């Protein structure tokens, strides 16, 4: 009878770029609510809209409710890394006791790298691992189909005190060959 | 709290015609608090099956109720409404007059 | 231009749990009722056009009233505390909330107000963003409500759901709700003595309750005993205006009647 | 309390065993909801209580699922004879009807075939490359949590006894160690990056801590190896000057 | 219909 759908499934956006998620209901809604779920957390309420055509601004977030009350959007201007997570909508229809949640849009914010310095370094156990770091966010790191070639996907770390961000990925089982399945910068430093 | 004494009006639904079936109304309004007892009387005796509206209130928060029964007015029979409320030391009786 | 309202009353009866009463109105028409003292308490119809509602409607509303009653019990305990009243006293908590719509069917105004022991307590302002507290006890409620962002929570029903239900009821009840019954009018004569009489102008079986009755002597307004508008008991209303006149001068007096149900104002005379 | 409480936070169940999940709503909240949320997906409605009355049970998937709230406060969701498909996050919410709808943190339930498949992580810390230090004047420590099952872990970094967030990124997703297997163990990495100088101070102590959620006190264990109970596994490094 | 919404003074 009722379906609440959200598109898109996910979205990888460059820091400072815009993000939009769209919520559709097959039945007319009384009101619509938006939630954020930080990574590894649970949905926490952002805002509620009630009136057809209503627009609310909450910091960098703009929320919109359609004229027929069957559609809503959440828009983020100038996404920041801190905006990462899944955004969920939820419809309420008068007469029921239920909040019906959309399927969610996952937001992944790629950091803007001021000074790419792609390098692969070897680290030794305290009691063998390779770190690919300082590459541009346009790089995709791939997994090899080896019995014991484990490569982690890239994540962005933020040295807050130094106002510095960096991508990195980790591979373990030689560093020279570890990331051979990936297309890495030609100038990657292998000390 | 300010305790407010009920206003009472006693009247028929339609203009009284002796011998013709009608409804006798007692409207009690503007009172506070809400506890109230209301009886309809025929020739001094309490009428047994009497219906009433549900407790509601006005813009000023004061309560109102309608007590009613079916009756057939005559020229000799006397009807009244009898009200008890905290503001009344004595039960207040208002006689039905077909001209009001 | 129409309206829906719910009126709730909780009354503490130390020694006998509190009583909860709800009535609902569309305009001047009561349509629903709930009473916690009833044999088996349930929402019940009180207007013809609501009787068509299915069991799910009645069940849902019943459960709402029951839950509200329990909250009001707690609210009464808090209020008793705020006013340092003893555990002996009976007290009254009243709520009136709902919506007004204009002729276009769009929201005109929301309402959400409370009273304790017959007096204003706290009310949502017309902006539906702020509260008016009547005294320092109400300010405790006010501060808690501000902390919880209560007014924003109330907007969902007041601006949305309320108007939707009103519209459903207007459509189901078109016959009775959207059409006005004009007053049946007539003038009666009542001798006081050989020298004086009362002329009484009657307006009977009209809806809605809004009405104007005025007496004029040779066209001059006589600002008259005027009774409060009273219910007929069949969902119409009654009212009268009377003037005492010298006997033989009845012919100088005219009653003017104004009502939504009348294509034109009426003038009547004792003949 | 002021927030919704749920316990346990994490639960491993043997297929066919019953589970009981507890929820304690915000004080005075009349409404209580159960929702189920599969990994990476949205909440789906299970059941709703107004005080003690279960007014809408329409989302409960089978008779195996039943909720109670006997005193109109605490609620228990019981899942009988658990199946693999029951693995999810169970979210409890409380509200005042329409108003104040709030979720708890959820119970993460993983239904597994055999408890012998449950293993705590091994944890190792890998010290910054001298090359990185001289090239960038930064120093990245890497932590590996390996060999754990199921995926019930929380990784944190502690510097001089104090939890740190700045300069950290833990992988959002674990790796499958044997991706071909449905019994696969997991691995996860984390990076902590500091200035070279900070790393070069021998008085600075770095610890990677992994909280694993595994078997409970009540679980039977017959295997020769240590019972894989909930526990913390840590690895460490001190700074080095030359 | 009454509001599905509960409060405390």
């Amino acid at each position: 009878g009722q379906q609440v759908m959200q598109i898109p499934q996910y979205q990888h956006v460059q820091e400072g770029e815009d993000f939009t998620t769209y919520c559709n209901s097959s039945t007319t809604l009384s009101n619509i609510q938006w939630y954020k779920q930080r990574p590894g957390g649970h949905p926490v309420f952002l805002i509620q809209l009630v009136k057809s055509g209503e627009v609310k601004k909450q910091k960098r977030l703009t929320f919109q409710f359609g004229e027929a009350k069957k559609n809503s959007s959440l828009h983020i201007t100038a996404t920041q890394t801190t905006d990462v997570g899944t955004y969920f909508c939820a419809g309420y229809t008068s007469g029921t006791y239920k909040y019906i949640f959309g399927t969610g849009t996952r937001l992944k914010v790629l950091a803007n790298i001021q000074n790419p310095d792609p390098a692969v370094y070897q680290l030794r156990d305290s009691k063998s691992v390779c770190l690919f770091t300082d590459f541009d966010s346009q790089t995709n790191v791939s997994q090899s189909k080896d019995s014991d070639v484990y490569i982690t996907d890239k994540c962005v770390l933020d040295m807050r005190s130094m106002d510095f961000k960096s991508n990195s990925a980790v591979a373990w089982s030689a560093c020279a060959n570890a990331f051979n399945n990936s297309i890495i910068p030609e100038d990657t430093f292998f000390p | 709290m300010i305790q407010r004494t009920p206003k009472i009006q006693v009247y028929s639904r339609h203009p009284a015609e002796n011998g013709k079936s009608n409804f006798l109304n007692c409207y009690v309004s503007g009172f506070h608090p809400s506890d109230i007892e209301v009886d309809l009387l025929k020739n001094g005796e309490r009428i047994e099956k009497v219906e009433h509206s549900d407790l509601s209130f006005s813009k000023d928060w004061s309560f109102y109720l309608l007590y009613y029964t079916e009756f057939t007015p005559t020229e000799k029979d006397e009807y009244a409404c009898r009200v008890n409320h905290v503001t009344l030391s004595q039960p207040k009786i208002v006689k039905w007059d077909r001209d009001m | 231009s129409h309206s829906m309202r719910y009126f709730y009353t909780s009354v503490s009866r130390p020694g006998r749990e509190p009583r909860f009463i709800s009535v609902g109105y569309v305009d001047d028409t009561q349509f629903v009722r709930f009473d916690s003292d009833a044999a088996s308490p349930r929402e019940e119809p009180r207007a013809p056009w609501i009787e068509q509602e299915g069991p799910e409607y009645w069940d849902r509303n019943t459960q709402i009233y029951k839950a509200q009653a329990q909250t009001d019990r707690e609210s009464l305990r808090n209020l008793r505390g705020y006013y340092n009243q003893s555990e002996a006293g009976s007290h009254t908590l009243q709520s009136m909330y709902g919506c007004d719509v204009g002729p276009d069917g769009r929201l005109l105004r929301g309402h959400d107000q409370y009273a304790y022991d017959g007096k204003d307590y706290i009310a949502l302002n017309e902006d539906l963003r702020s509260w008016t507290a009547a005294d320092t006890a109400a300010q405790i409620t006010q501060r808690k409500w501000e902390a919880a962002r209560e007014a924003e929570q109330r907007r969902a029903y007041l601006e949305g759901e309320c108007v939707e239900w009103l519209r459903r009821y207007l459509e189901n009840g078109k016959d009775k709700l959207e059409r006005a019954d004009p007053p049946k009018t007539h003038v009666t004569h009542h001798p006081i003595s050989d020298h004086e009489a009362t002329l009484r102008c009657w307006a009977l079986g009209f809806y809605p309750a809004e009405i104007t009755l005025t007496w004029q002597r040779d066209g001059e307004d006589q600002t008259t005993e005027l009774v409060e508008t009273r219910p007929a008991g069949d969902r119409t209303f009654q009212k009268w205006a009377a003037v005492v006149v010298p006997s033989g001068e009845e012919q100088r007096y005219t009653c003017h009647v104004q009502h939504e149900g009348l294509p034109k104002p009426l003038t009547l005379r004792w003949e | 309390g002021a927030g919704v409480s749920q316990s346990p936070r994490y639960k491993v169940a043997k297929r066919g065993q019953d589970v009981a999940l507890r929820c304690d709503p915000i004080s005075g909240h009349v409404s209580l909801f159960w929702y189920q949320q599969a990994l990476g997906q949205g909440p789906e409605f299970l059941t709703y209580f107004q005080n003690e009355a279960q007014l809408d049970k329409s989302g409960l998937p089978s008779d195996r699922f039943f909720a109670e709230r006997p005193e109109g406060s605490v609620s228990t969701l019981k899942i009988q004879r658990t199946q693999q498909e029951d693995s999810a996050v169970y979210l409890c919410a409380s509200s005042l009807g329409q108003g104040h709808f709030t979720f708890g943190s959820g119970t993460r339930l993983t239904v597994v075939e055999d408890l012998k498949n449950v293993f705590p992580p091994e944890v190792a810390v890998f010290e910054p490359s001298e090359a990185e230090i001289s090239h960038t004047q930064k120093a990245t420590l890497v932590c590996l949590a390996t060999g754990f099952y199921p995926d019930h872990v929380e990784l944190s970094w502690w510097v001089n006894g104090k939890e740190v967030h700045s300069g950290v990124c833990t992988d959002p997703q674990p790796l499958k160690e044997q991706p071909a297997l449905n019994d696969s163990r997991y691995a996860l990495s984390s990076r902590l990056r500091v200035s070279a100088t900070f790393w070069q101070n021998p008085r600075n102590h770095f610890r990677c801590q992994v909280q694993f959620y595994g078997l409970s006190e009540n679980d039977e264990w017959t295997q020769d190896r240590a019972k894989p109970v909930t526990q913390i596994v840590s690895a460490e490094a001190w700074g080095r000057a030359d | 219909s009454p509001r599905w919404y509960f409060y405390y003074l």
